[PDB]
């Protein structure tokens, strides 16, 4: 009695956890720029 | 003898099939973003067999669907559309070359 309790939010935890999120995040990304990348390439078959 | 059917041969069947599974083959690049539709096949030679005298076959997927269902692999369809399109263009080849010849006999031309 006569006091309150706080959060729990480990603020290095979250932060640490966003900078991973964001590089994985990216990743991904370039792996969707990729895979247009090789349709795009596959696509002179049919240009006869 | 001397008949058009011994004389020209399986070219006018065999361009009749390369037509038909051009029509298979976009459709399954047509409907290639369509959820659930699968992938279907044509068999060319019971197909000529059909054709020379006169069944649904679907293509086994390479790998798993995303969720949608569809099973057509478009990487592979553009392979059998070009090189449905360079057979049939031998058999036109093959079989025009039938009544050149046919028509060069007749007219000694």
């Amino acid at each position: 009695t006569g006091a309150i309790e706080g959060s729990n939010v480990n603020a290095v935890g979250e932060m640490t956890a966003l900078i991973d999120l964001q590089r994985q995040f990216e990743m991904q990304v370039k792996m969707m720029s990729t895979a247009e990348e090789m349709d795009k390439s596959s696509d002179s078959l049919l240009r006869m | 003898a001397i008949s058009f059917d011994n004389a020209l041969g399986i070219h006018q069947h065999t361009v009749g099939v390369r037509e038909r599974n051009a029509e298979v083959i976009s459709t399954n690049i047509a409907q290639a973003n369509t959820p659930g539709y699968k992938a279907r096949g044509l068999d060319f030679a019971k197909e000529l067999q059909a054709a020379t005298s006169g069944d649904k076959l679907y293509r086994l997927p390479t790998q798993p669907d995303t969720g949608d269902g569809n099973t057509v692999d478009l990487d592979l369809e553009r392979n059998l559309f070009m090189q449905n399109q360079i057979r049939h263009q031998a058999s036109l080849d093959f079989l025009g070359s039938k009544f050149k010849n046919l028509t060069k006999a007749i007219k000694g031309e």
